[PDB]
RNA sequence: UUACUAAGUCUCAUGUACUACAU
RNA sequence: GUGUAGUAUCUGUUCUUUUCAGUGUAACAACUGAAAUGACCUCGAGGCUC
């Protein structure tokens, strides 16, 4: 529906961008901004067109086309599981985490790795509440490269409440 | 205190709406909520201007700053006692030229803008960019680009648009598929001046109240 | 709905409903997005306005 | 008060400024542009530049201006005990000056071998598992393994003083012993 | 590519208009 | 080109007893009343704490 527009001349203005967007497709809005700190125009736009079948025609068509004031005119288009873990080993490298976590659920993103207290902990991002339950079940107050680990929710107060069962299986779904 | 704290959710409220999303989180405090929301709800209702529970009277808004001052409706700027009395920091004027200007050439005349049913004027909104909006929208039609916007674009006569070849490959825009254009759907030689291409309708009274004339009255 | 977060202003709270996590916990939750549910604090009672849309 | 500087209107279409940013517009007042706020005096314009709030614009205006020959060794299991529980102690011989004499380029040749517990979850095969193994390893000579069916023994409790070189792991320091100059390895 | 909102209250100073009242 | 009384409006400045309950408020705000002292734990936050 909307696209952004950007790397424009601020003696563009607001009737420029219209009679040049209606020639690619019918324009609903436009919102142009004006700063309160240079009393002009900064540069970039957004033209709200009637879909997004017109929106990603313009973004394909009116791609590096256009050259207004000799610059090139742009155009783009414009809750997770979380666990704490407690006294990890120095030898435990973030991939060997990654290792770990795998069998029993797939990450979202890759854990962080961080020092309280001297006190090595990491966050571990789990797709899934029940995977991350299979984790917390198997791999709480264990003992892995000869140091005993803590794996619970990371504080938001910390996640894993009722409404986080329901929510979170939504998300999943 | 038991009153204050007895009130129903506004999404309990939501549901004896018919359009929910018009009420709003202080509806709760409504005496009388599910009769408010009934009401403002109502089919032709237009919501109380929302400039209430501002402090600001109303008016502090910047925009205010640069008004401008005034500008003659252009049937009384014709008749030149703007170059008359000079406003801005004797002129003898005709009786027919003036009484024609309201009633012979001023009758059927009616400001641009006026307002619609619901139209509310909210402090931040100025009327004049949106009437030569919508003027804008009227006068500028695709296939055609002004000598300025060509002469920032750089293209220079008788040159078709840059998107005129990824529109080859592309093809035509999905919201015109009347469009026409030089070159590819359109005549090239009938390429003139600012038009490169014009959209082609495919569609091809009285109103019981036709005047059938037209007669002002006359001052002499 | 979102994460029982919390919030330091009534400006921003309202500011909220149009957010890309809100939506999120919407759409994703299954309650569609947009301007009907602006109103909304608990994941509850959007669920039975979602029934009733 | 204004020390002889000329600031030129907005309109004239820009000497350099001392701060380009008060202003005059089209009306005689004095304006800051980023402000956007109104001043009657240039004193009052020097208590705008004074104050927080036309330093706040500023900074954001600044922020908006950054916007392996695998043999196996000999092992020597042997059942230990002292006091009060029951350990294991593994006695590992290596290689007499026999094909170490071509390789000396101070590679890791410092480093120690190396042992750590494996769980059988992952094989080669994955066939079946369910116990650790102790694997002891060293750069040339090939992989070792010792199953425990016993889910502790000899798990100590700070034996040592709390001293902190971990090398490779609390398991390694705790309990390992290598004899570099004969070449053993003894591990319990 | 930055998707458009900030001043308020108090205090002690400066800026500017004004209202009755007297030579 | 003055004086007496008085008013409005900028701007600068600055954040007033941590809490609880009542009034009040569209919600605030504001107003009205009282007052914890001690110990401990993790990273100003937190306590089915005593």
């Amino acid at each position: 529906n909307t696209v952004y527009v950007g790397n424009i001349d601020p003696r563009i203005t607001k009737e420029q961008l219209y009679e040049l967007f209606i020639q690619i497709n019918p324009v609903l809005r436009i919102k142009y901004p004006k700063d309160k700190v240079l009393q002009a125009y900064q540069g970039y736009a957004f033209i709200e067109f009637y879909n997004q079948g017109d929106a990603q025609y313009a973004i394909k068509i009116m791609n590096n086309t256009v050259r207004l004031y000799d610059r090139l005119i742009k155009v783009r288009q414009v809750p997770i599981a979380k666990l704490f873990i407690k006294n990890l080993a120095d030898s435990i490298d973030s991939d060997q985490l990654v290792k770990i976590f795998n069998k029993f659920g797939k990450l979202i993103r890759e854990p962080e790795i961080f020092y309280l207290s001297k006190l090595k902990c990491a966050y571990v991002y789990f797709e899934d509440f029940e995977k991350a339950d299979l984790a917390i079940k198997s791999l709480n107050n264990q003992l892995v490269a000869n140091n005993r680990i803590t794996v619970d929710y990371a504080f938001k107060n910390g996640k894993g409440n009722a409404k986080y069962g329901d929510d979170v299986d939504r998300l999943l779904n | 205190k038991r009153r204050k704290t007895e009130k129903p959710s506004l999404s309990q409220l939501k549901s004896q709406v018919p359009y929910p999303q018009i009420i709003e989180w202080y509806d709760c405090d409504a005496r009388y909520p599910g009769l408010l929301a009934s009401i403002k709800c109502t089919k032709n209702v237009i919501p109380v201007p929302s400039h209430w529970q501002s402090k600001k009277e109303y008016l502090s808004g910047r925009s205010l700053l640069g008004k401008r001052p005034f500008e003659l409706p252009d049937i009384i700027k014709k008749t030149n006692i703007e170059q008359m009395r000079s406003t801005l920091p004797a002129l003898d004027l005709d009786y027919k030229k003036l009484h024609d200007v309201f009633f012979k050439i001023g009758a059927n005349w009616k400001p641009d803008h006026l307002l619609c049913f619901g139209d509310v004027y909210y402090e931040n909104r100025n009327l004049f960019e949106e009437t030569n909006w919508k003027r804008m929208v009227d006068h500028k039609r695709p296939g055609r680009i002004s000598q300025e916007l060509r002469a920032i674009m750089n293209l220079p006569e008788g040159q078709l648009p840059p998107w005129c070849m990824k529109m080859k490959d592309i093809g035509l825009p999905t919201g015109y598929p009347d469009l026409k254009i030089a070159g590819l759907n359109w005549d090239i030689t009938n390429l003139k001046g600012d038009v490169y291409g014009k959209i082609i309708p495919n569609h091809h009274r009285n109103y019981f109240g036709a005047l059938i004339s037209f007669e002002t009255p006359e001052f002499e | 709905i979102c994460s029982n977060k919390v919030y330091n202003g009534r400006r921003t709270f309202e500011r909220h409903f149009n957010e890309e996590r809100h939506i999120y916990h919407l759409r994703c939750l299954g309650i569609e997005p947009s301007s009907v549910f602006k109103g909304i604090t608990k994941i509850k009672e959007a669920q039975e306005l979602w029934k009733n849309m | 008060l204004s020390k002889g500087e000329n600031v030129p209107y907005t309109f004239q279409d820009e000497q350099v400024r001392s701060n380009p940013y008060i202003y005059k517009n089209h009306s005689g007042k004095l304006v800051c542009k980023l402000c956007n706020t109104m001043h009657m005096s240039w004193s009052s314009v020097e208590r705008h530049l004074g104050g927080k709030k036309h330093g706040l614009n500023v900074l954001r205006r600044g922020i908006s201006i950054e916007k392996x020959x695998x043999x196996x060794x000999x092992x020597x299991x042997x059942x230990x005990x002292x006091x009060g529980s029951v350990g294991l102690a593994i006695q590992v011989n290596y290689s007499s000056e026999v094909k170490e004499n071509s390789v000396d380029s101070d590679d890791k040749a410092k480093v120690p071998p190396l042992i750590r517990i494996v769980s059988g979850l992952e094989l080669s095969d994955t066939k079946q598992k369910g116990k650790k193994f102790l694997v002891i390893a060293y750069e040339p000579f090939e992989n070792i393994a010792i199953e425990l069916p016993p889910n502790e023994i000899l798990f100590s409790e700070n034996n040592d003083m709390d001293n902190n070189n971990d090398g490779v792991d609390e398991l390694n320091k705790k309990c390992t012993f290598w004899d570099a100059i004969s070449k053993l390895y003894y591990v319990q």
